[PDB]
């Protein structure tokens, strides 16, 4: 019944982890600094209207603990019926959190919800929350728990991606992420974070190192348990893990925060807003906690089954680039065309805020949708755990 | 990232060098351009040349030693500069206090033991310098202070201040002893907390135990030599950090509480500074200096600090350097006073005059009523034995200068009379009448009187001459002005007599030429009677209470208006429709007279009695009576918070204009902090007059903004709104 | 478009926190034994149609942290392609997973998904998440930050709720609960907990003081264990609430929820999913609601809530047969009752959070299911449950029975 549509898809640059910009800002306040941006574009939309506001973060403590979504809503001053609500699913919570916001405009209960994600690694590191799954020694032993580099490792060992193969992406990767910046592709989805004064603090990416040479990556290295042992006790035919995984082919440790305005078309009929694409549909799809990072593969299939779609029909393929290993393999599952998959860069030139990754690649393509006159795209993003989520849009 | 404020493109130099055989720099301050070390933009290069050459030559030093040649060591920064700081030179602002801090950080990290050698006042970027410092040796000597007394100003210690003594008490001791009131400390009780370390006699000794100190660090700690501890591996803040459970558990609890304090007020350098704190414990010390900037630069580019930094600097300086004092006069010093009356003024006046070393006679009607007065003295040191802010050699000696007597002659060899007595003409004159020939002939006769000109009053007396208006506030041992009443016949050197007791006994003096109701009582008057009107208008009591508080005034209008008496207030109206009647007028009443003589009516008309629109039992004030809603129809209006507010804050605001426009005051630093330490006018505002011309509201900001706020109180509620014509153009 | 079905709302008993039996218990055992306990009702049931596991938990560290949901899809054994998702709402986040999963549903992209929550306060004690909204002075002043506790003793203050008021309703929860125990009412949804080796550890919810006097709950403190007892907030609440002169502190521990350990499932699908896996529908998720209030009160939310889900499912108060409002806090169950006229005999009929306790994360799932179980032994048609949220939310739904 009622389609959701992505009326405005925003995101922050992303700072490094070691002496970033970011590092001095707080992640309530990146949030807040996207709210202010939706309101310099639409001032005359009633927030009133906003029933929900859905964020994605997976290491919800500290600054980042109680219900960091709610406070986004109160500290900048929106209506209190505008809800807040935090959710969790991994590297997929900032799409995870589009998905959620367009089922519930389907659903009919709720009219217009802003979704996105935030997550300052350089202030809550990754694993600052905790986990029973990582450390309770019952629950470590029953799901096999390993470090999602190595699940990529054996990704490669088992396909047979060398270490210039995983290289050869990650130089691919830098080159097209500095392309898109020259080209201007991120100059209006991209909002500059400002301190109190108005003074810039960031207004790039700055995990980019855009003169990466392939000598370079290979001048790189590849921590303390069996989990080596561990991952080949259950994948009993393959004698070794070849590691070839470094700092230059992996996802960039950076802060950073995004949100995306979901509605009805009643919505955005009511408040003026003119959609830019529409959610045609999402799927939920899972693969062994080991390996970890092949949940993209049958989550993609999952939701081209469900909107009648192929490959040939996807115009744009945008992958999380949590490792090299984990691109090469759904791409070459799917026979993905090298010329659609991750056009505007990815995680490993400029990073992976995992709670706001999946809502900035998500925004990412509509406005390469948009630019390209093109038609429709597919996200996916691998999932810690040995999860995977897929989307497809379509421009309008 | 360096040492110098400009990388493009000629300032004096206030630092000498010294090195010596051992290797040890003294760095010596001493500024030419004034007496008094300042954070100026000399500074800055001259420190920024310095610490360039520490590291240029860093083989061949051991040690830093920070010394002054002046009599303070390093009073705070350049007030003149920072007032005109808009916010479009927020990024200056920023980049300045980020080069002071990298000079100070860079001699911080040096390998080598820096020791300061504080010789006098350390306030401020002083005491900031010092903190970089990793030894601190203060001269035990007279009249030192340190502190960081930025927050008084309304900005905060943009130089290192919070976040490094952060790092050495933690959030809650730093915030709560140091930043948050800016307290100075006296060099003994400095060494108590942690701001200093040792001490000495005398200043000649403050450099050779630097030296030493050096030696010895260098010699039985070579590792730790010159690091600091949070530059250490295992630094523990000391309270924990926000990301401690034990802290974690009180945290919330500071915004809270601060606001508890506040009430309310408008006042953005606390709560700037506990936020500068808090997020600065939570990431590196370079990280947390960083942030302290952009706070810093969030305060000075503002409007409070702007009026703080009027009033409470450039208006406090003309008043303190003689710019209400009658020019070209001598100082006749005082040997023995005499204060009429004992009631809760006359004792107040005795105290505060014989704790400054006068011979004070307290006459009353009787010795049980003399004597008790004397009470008011004794009970308060007891609370100051209690306490130990006194010792009872000095205190035996501060009660043993008021002799309570009831008999006129005893008035024998005084040459200052304080008169207290009750606000009765004839009475004041019966009452000088009485002693006039006792005292010596060119005696000081002053009236403590709150509406009566001394035009008047002077009648009474043969020598016109020396008879002047002294007017205290109560209680007067903590009320810090003394409004100076000039009358007509009144000579010029009474002025200045009366103007040097009051600097003499510790306090503020403005001079006001005799008016009725002079200016602070009646600027006062406009401030209770507009919550009086908005009482008897059906405004919910707690909701008048709450929007005096908030606005920023210490004590809420109806409490104060139970402590000011109704049956006064009364007699004020019936005075002022006297004066308008007598000269064949019509007399426009106020809406709170009603309000008065209705509570008289009730037999509930101040604390005096009782009983007043507060409920009084043992002593203490209970609560707001609750036949208080029922008798206005409280609820009945219920008008914006915010119109509560600026409704008292421009009735006095534009009470304290007339008296500029009819001669009353004579100065706009004494409208400023003749209202500020008179009447209680919010210290935010910069004073009453500082009120018009920084106005900050939603439409706007300046005198054209206040105007206009004017007006829509003038249009929304009375006439008695519109600006006068001195305002319009 | 789908109508989104409840086939199975089980829970675990509520264990007090002061010697408390499920404090041995991690939480992540809390929610397999009702995973495991679903698969002993339905054996044939093919577990790789449930698409989703979701669970709230206000608390998401420690024990609670690393998506709770995703350890029980594994640690239990269920498939992996079942995903897993942790979320917070604060007070609502049982209530929120259900109406997440229903909404799940309502889209069509999901067919069997598991909703609850989980909150083990014994070993993981509210505020050890942090946040900005408490240990940020600059946000601690934007947002006037009160605890609940205050807002509560405001509500009574205004509305005009006595000492012995709001007493009388924790005598009357107390009463309730006691005779749901005793008569049953209980029997086949509150799974007891076990451990490794199939021993007892907790049967019934322990945190119920039954033998509850009037004269006893009188003798009870006001509230100053906590971050109240601090100070400050009372008068930062004044600040805004400023024709408020002095706040009546009525609210001690025996007229508030309890902190208890505890957790629930819930089985949502749709009529085309049950029917493929055998499933007999309990209740259908009629309509829900989400509409906030001033934060400073913060436990007003339940009013315009339960209108704004009346109105989308064309009903008014007289159609609803059971209302069930989470007991955090007498004040806002006396505030929820006096405002829509809600008759005495329909309000929280079998307790609540006063008797049984309020485990945070999963308090939202175990009154739902409760109302499932009551609609069906009253043999009614429809119950709104609804709870009041930090922050000022507040969330409310309407099931039928079916
Ligand atoms: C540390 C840390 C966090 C973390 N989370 S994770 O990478 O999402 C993860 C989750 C489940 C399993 N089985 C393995 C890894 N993994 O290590
Ligand atoms: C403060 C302060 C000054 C002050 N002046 S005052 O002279 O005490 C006074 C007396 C009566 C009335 N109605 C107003 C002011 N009163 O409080
Ligand atoms: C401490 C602490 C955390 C906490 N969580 S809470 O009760 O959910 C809450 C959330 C928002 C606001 N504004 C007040 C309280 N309450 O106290």
């Amino acid at each position: 019944s009622e389609e959701a549509f992505i009326y405005e898809a925003i995101r922050t640059p992303r700072g490094k982890q070691k002496n970033g910009s970011l590092h001095e800002v707080k992640p309530l306040s990146l949030v807040v600094g996207l709210i202010d941006e939706l309101r310099k574009r639409h001032p005359d939309l009633d927030e009133n209207l906003i029933s929900d506001v859905i964020l994605g973060c997976v290491s919800p403590v500290g600054d980042q603990g109680g219900d960091i979504a709610r406070a986004a809503v109160l500290a900048s001053g929106m209506p209190v019926t505008s809800g807040g609500v935090q959710l969790n699913r991994f590297c997929a919570s900032g799409l995870e959190a589009v998905n959620t916001a367009a089922q519930k405009v389907r659903s009919g209960w709720d009219d217009l919800v802003l979704a996105g994600g935030v997550e300052s690694m350089s202030r809550v590191p990754m694993g600052s929350d905790g986990g029973a799954m990582g450390l309770d020694p019952a629950t470590n032993y029953d799901v096999m728990f390993v470090p999602q580099s190595i699940g990529a490792d054996l990704i490669a060992t088992i396909e047979g991606f060398s270490r210039e193969d995983v290289d050869a992406y990650a130089l691919r990767s830098q080159q097209k992420a500095a392309e898109a910046w020259s080209g201007g592709y991120f100059a209006k989805s991209v909002v500059p974070v400002r301190d109190q004064n108005g003074l810039l603090i960031l207004d790039h990416d700055e995990h980019m190192r855009p003169d990466t040479t392939k000598e370079g990556l290979a001048k790189l290295k590849p921590a303390l348990g069996g989990f080596d042992d561990v991952a080949l006790q259950k994948y009993h035919w393959v004698e070794k893990i070849n590691h070839v995984h470094t700092g230059g082919n992996s996802s960039g440790i950076v802060d950073g925060a995004a949100l995306v305005m979901i509605g009805s078309a009643a919505a955005g009929k009511l408040q003026g807003l003119t959609p830019r694409a529409r959610i045609v549909a999402t799927a939920t799809s899972g693969a062994d906690p080991v390996i970890m990072l092949t949940g993209p593969t049958p989550a993609t299939r999952k939701v081209l089954d469900r909107a009648g779609l192929t490959v040939d029909d996807i115009d744009l393929f945008e992958l999380n680039e949590a490792f090299a290993s984990v691109v090469l393999k759904f791409q070459k599952d799917l026979n993905i065309p090298d010329e659609k998959l991750n056009v505007n860069g990815g995680a490993i030139a400029m990073g992976h805020p995992l709670g706001a990754t999946g809502a900035m690649i998500l925004g990412t393509m509509v406005d390469e949708l948009e630019r390209r006159n093109a038609r429709r795209a597919l996200i996916t993003l691998c999932i810690g755990g040995g999860m995977g989520v897929a989307t497809i849009i379509e421009r309008v | 990232s360096s040492h110098h404020h400009h990388h493009h493109s000629m300032p004096d130099n206030t630092i000498q060098w010294d090195k010596d055989a051992d290797g040890i720099v003294t760095l010596t301050m001493d500024d030419p351009s004034g007496s008094t070390n300042v954070m100026n933009e000399a500074y800055i290069e001259s420190m920024g040349k310095a610490v360039d050459r520490l590291v240029a030559e860093k083989d061949s030093i051991t040690g830093v030693v920070v010394a002054s040649a002046k009599k303070t060591f390093f009073a705070g920064g350049d007030v003149k500069t920072m007032i005109q700081a808009r916010p479009e030179d927020a990024g200056d602002v920023f980049n300045t206090v980020e080069t002071i801090k990298r000079q100070l950080r860079t001699l911080e990290t040096l390998g080598k033991p820096v020791v300061a050698a504080i010789n006098g006042a350390a306030l401020g970027g002083g005491l900031e310098i010092a903190l970089a410092c990793h030894h601190r040796i203060a001269a035990d000597v007279k009249g030192s202070q340190l502190g960081l007394p930025e927050v008084t100003l309304g900005l905060l210690p943009g130089g290192g201040g919070v976040t490094r003594t952060v790092r050495m008490f933690g959030i809650q001791n730093a915030f709560v002893s140091v930043l948050a009131q800016g307290t100075r400390f006296k060099p003994a009780k400095a060494k108590e907390i942690g701001l200093v370390d040792e001490l000495v006699a005398t200043v000649e000794e403050l450099v050779p135990a630097a030296k030493a100190w050096i030696k010895e660090e260098l010699k039985a700690n070579p590792d730790g030599a010159g690091v600091q501890p949070w530059d250490k591996k295992g630094y523990k803040m000391p309270g924990g950090t926000p990301s401690s459970p034990g802290l974690a558990a009180i945290l919330p609890s500071f915004p809270s509480n601060l606001r508890k304090q506040l009430k309310g007020a408008p006042m953005p350098a606390p709560r700037a500074i506990l936020a500068a704190a808090v997020e600065g414990a939570q990431v590196d010390f370079d990280t947390a200096s960083r942030i302290e900037s952009r706070y810093f630069a969030s305060l000075v580019t503002g409007q409070v600090a702007k009026n703080m930094m009027q009033a409470f600097f450039f208006d406090l300086q003309a008043i303190n350097a003689g710019g209400s004092r009658p020019e070209g006069i001598g100082k006749t010093p005082i040997k023995r006073i005499g204060v009429l009356g004992a009631g809760m003024m006359g004792a107040g006046i005795a105290y505060v005059s014989a704790k400054a070393g006068y011979e004070v006679v307290l006459k009353d009607v009787s010795l049980e009523a003399a004597a008790k007065g004397k009470g008011y003295s004794e009970k308060l040191e007891a609370k100051a034995l209690e306490r130990g802010r006194t010792t009872q050699e000095r205190s035996d000696a501060l009660l043993a200068r008021i002799t309570p007597t009831a008999d006129a002659a005893d008035f024998k060899g005084v040459d200052f009379v304080i008169e207290a007595v009750f606000e009765n003409q004839e009475l004041k004159h019966k009452v000088f009448g009485e002693i006039e020939d006792i005292v010596e002939p060119n005696a000081i006769l002053g009236s403590n009187t709150s509406t009566l000109p001394i035009t008047g009053l002077a009648t009474g007396v043969k020598r016109q001459e020396d008879f002047i208006g002294i007017h205290f506030f109560s209680p007067v041992d903590k009320m810090p002005l003394v409004e100076i009443i000039k009358g007509e016949k009144t000579s010029d050197e009474a002025l200045a007599r009366v103007f040097d007791y009051t600097l003499a006994i510790g306090k503020t003096p403005i001079v006001v030429n005799d008016s009725r109701g002079f200016f602070t009582s009646r600027v006062i008057g406009t401030f209770v009677n507009e919550a009086l009107a908005m009482l008897g208008e059906g405004v919910e009591p707690a909701s008048i209470e709450q929007a005096g508080s908030q606005a920023g005034y210490p004590a809420p209008p109806l409490q104060l208006s139970d402590e000011l008496n109704l049956e006064l207030m009364h007699k004020i109206a019936v005075a002022t429709r006297k004066g308008v009647e007598d000269a064949g007028g019509t007399y426009q009443p106020h809406p709170a007279e009603a309000v008065v003589e209705k509570m008289i009516e009730l037999g509930r008309s101040g604390r005096l009695k009782g009983a007043g629109f507060y409920e009084y039992a043992d002593g203490k004030r209970s609560g707001l009576w609750p036949g208080l809603r029922e008798t206005f129809k409280s609820g009945s209006s219920q008008p914006p918070l915010q119109d509560m507010i600026d409704r008292m804050l421009f009735a006095e605001a534009l009470e304290t204009q007339k008296c500029l426009d009819e001669g009353v005051l004579t100065s706009t630093a004494d409208a400023n902090i003749g209202s500020i330490m008179g009447i209680g006018f919010p210290p935010w505002t910069g004073g009453s007059a500082q009120f018009i011309v920084g106005y900050s509201g939603p439409a706007g900001t300046g005198k054209a903004a206040f105007v206009a706020r004017a007006r829509e109180l003038a249009a929304a509620y009375g006439d008695r709104f519109l600006p006068p014509e001195s305002l319009l153009s």
